[PDB]
DNA sequence: TGCCTGGAGACTAGGGAGTAATCCCCTTGGCGGTTAAAACGCGGGGGACAGCGCGTACGTGCGTTTAAGCGGTGCTA
DNA sequence: AGCACCGCTTAAACGCACGTACGCGCTGTCCCCCGCGTTTTAACCGCCAAGGGGATTACTCCCTAGTCTCCAGGCA
């Protein structure tokens, strides 16, 4: 008894993405490949962002992610700054920045 | 009176973040007013959801959905 | 020995750029906070992870007004900041 | 009381890309609302793109059509890329 | 005693109910 | 199908010697679908949050003081309040 | 009798039910509710109409038009509030000159 | 080259009904690329939503829909 | 007219429009345009000036969030 | 005005929500100790602001040129 | 209804001349914010305890979806 997960090839779970379309007061029907595609581009947003998270920690010698380190990943790439434009990250912190007239 | 406990050294280091290399001396009352604004309407809303479900507690939910209200969108707390 | 003025600032804008931790105490803001929401519904009670959203919440407000009201103050052929930064920063940002 | 969560679903997606990276809890609860609102964010924009063509079922093209609208640049690209590649293996 | 041009109406009609 | 003899009704009583252009119309008939669609979606959300099926008075009222400003979110509650109360009685 | 006559209103609530039921807000809607919201419509309405006829008559004229529209909601402390973000056509924008620039 | 039928006194004119007493010489060059990239993208919102609805003639409800999504709500045109 | 049709080439050939869908991006593109020129006044202003310059409209798109 | 399509009037069943009980978790209040941080002067160098001089870029005005409107007709996606 | 063509008119765009108000650079002054030292204060940690309300479960009433019939309100 195979999953579908383990028939479409993803790591994201399909029975909950499908539970949580009929569930959630969007439409009457719900097709058969709408949580597949749905689970595809999430699982591919984590990988994309988890990518940048594991080089800012390879950057700053450390094992772990931190969110300091989750900031940076996301305020470094122009992409997910404009996806991510009105988000607050919670102990995150700013980017160092000084302007070119402050200093001498 | 406790806006003014929100002291000069706190409202420095919040501008030595924000990377103001220089401040002059009327910035603080004009911080205090817009934080203490910014705080009446985030509890107003926060109170109004709280009102709404029949609670003697505000919760973190509510001010997140008050923050997700306003176009903030707070991560870490749920 | 004594700095020269700007290097001890331009010293605590390297360092508050670096670290994450907040700046603003807790009971002080605690106690601002439950004077503020009482106004709206009589005998509120408070989580702790409310009020600690809450600070994170208006210190990110706080540093990204600060940001434009350099901005402005540098636009102005100018270096310290003014309230009249901070007008202008609220005017355009629309509020 | 048992709750939902994508706990070991972040973490097996982070096992395949660094296999040698920890992550603690206030970066995995920042992933899950991080997946919730994205979640949130394409189902509404496909509820919304349900209703203006006057249909009741929403469809892996209705889920591409929101995708397109919200991701920007290449990476709207590669997410349509890796969906269509991900429905392709499923009817075979 | 005095009266502005009418083309300034005469762009945006009135609504019809029917 | 509009809101417009119906705004023509509303026109006739606040102002009776007046008329109103059909893009003036058109203006208040987007008006009237966008003060909806806004009700109708902070109802829709509240009634997720406790986990209930359905909408109500209560419901359309709370998302009535979140939306409207302190001096107009007033108003609109008593009137409404007015008009539920002689719905029944 | 129509629920409008009960009601005492000028919206009807019918309409305002079927667009309840049919636009996919919840598994239920549930009564007072198109009332209540027929109510509070009606009262936006005729708030909207009343500062529309007062800019009309302001400017010898019969006929309501968008840019007496602009100017009733724009003259307003808080339809400016709530329409902030709503671009009116044919609207134009309030006459003001910076006190700058006069000579 | 069609973006330069947005000649200098149209720019001009919508200068003086903003409020502007004197202008520069390179608002009109500033002001086209802003028009260009703003109509780039409403455009590209609503091509998309007419290749979602399968027809070929550019309505005015999907000019509308993507102005929604921008965030400009206009009224007059549904 | 041209000039929507010709920025409209690029992403899908043979197109075709009405009358209302580009007056409807017209208007927008003027209130767009007198509420750009509207804070870049502002900024002129503020700037202790009355001449218009590019960097008071650029001032304008980076502290508005664009 | 034609009329027809959507709104009203009764009746019933089933599950959704309202009330009561009780657990126990988590919020509030209090007392002491340490010391880090806030408060208060103080001298001085740097920057904000005012005054002045100069050259040019942008305004107003006139004559010529050009293409935007304004109708009429036709064909077809 | 949208596109393509055609003839006519005339109002708007373009180009050149010229003058003067303003943007920019320089200089002087004096106020005021910053680095530093000393003193006072309350924040933070640690511990303790009372009890109020979130949360869950069980029972039961009643409110709205569904169905059938009838008939008038509003849109061309």
């Amino acid at each position: 008894a195979k999953t579908r997960s383990s028939r479409a090839g993803l790591q994201f779970p399909v029975g909950r993405v499908h539970r949580l379309l009929r569930k959630g007061n969007y439409s009457e029907r719900v097709g058969a490949g709408a949580p597949v595609y749905l689970a595809a581009v999430l699982e591919y947003l984590t990988a994309e962002i988890l990518e940048l998270a594991g080089n800012a920690a390879r950057d700053n010698k450390k094992t772990r992610i931190i969110p300091r380190h989750l900031q940076l990943a996301i305020r470094n790439d122009e992409e997910l700054n404009k996806l991510l434009g009105r988000v607050t990250i919670a102990q995150g912190g700013v980017l160092p920045n000084i302007q070119a007239v402050l200093l001498p | 009176d406790n806006i003014q406990g929100i002291t000069k050294p706190a409202i420095r280091r919040l501008a030595r973040r924000g990377g103001v290399k220089r401040i002059s001396g009327l910035i603080y009352e004009e911080t205090r007013g817009v934080l203490k604004v910014f705080l009446e309407n985030v509890i107003r809303d926060a109170v109004t959801y709280t009102e709404h479900a029949k609670r003697k507690t505000v919760t973190a939910m509510d001010v997140v959905y008050a923050l997700k209200r306003q176009g903030r969108t707070l991560y870490g707390f749920g | 020995h004594r700095y020269r003025p700007g290097t001890v600032a331009l010293r605590e804008i390297r360092r508050y750029q670096k670290s994450t931790e907040l700046l603003i105490r807790k009971l002080p803001f605690q106690r601002l906070v439950r004077e503020i929401a009482q106004d709206f519904k009589t005998d509120l009670r408070f989580q702790s992870s409310a009020v600690m959203a809450l600070q994170e919440a208006s210190e990110a407000y706080l540093v990204g007004l600060f940001e434009d009201t350099n901005l402005a103050a540098i636009h102005a052929k100018r270096v310290t900041i003014m309230p009249k930064d901070i007008q202008l920063a609220r005017r355009i940002r629309g509020e | 009381s048992r709750k939902e969560s994508y706990s070991v679903y972040v973490y097996k997606v982070l096992k395949q890309v660094h296999p040698d990276t920890g992550i603690s809890s206030k970066a995995m609860g920042i992933m899950n609302s991080f997946v919730n609102d994205i979640f949130e964010r394409i189902a509404g924009e496909a509820s919304r793109l349900a209703h203006y063509n006057k249909r009741s079922t929403i469809t892996s093209r209705e889920i591409q059509t929101a995708v397109r609208l919200l991701l920007p640049g290449e990476l709207a690209k590669h997410a349509v890329s890796e969906g269509t590649k991900a429905v392709t293996k499923y009817t075979s | 005693a005095e009266e502005g041009d009418s083309e300034s109406e005469i762009e945006d009609e009135t609504f019809n109910p029917s």
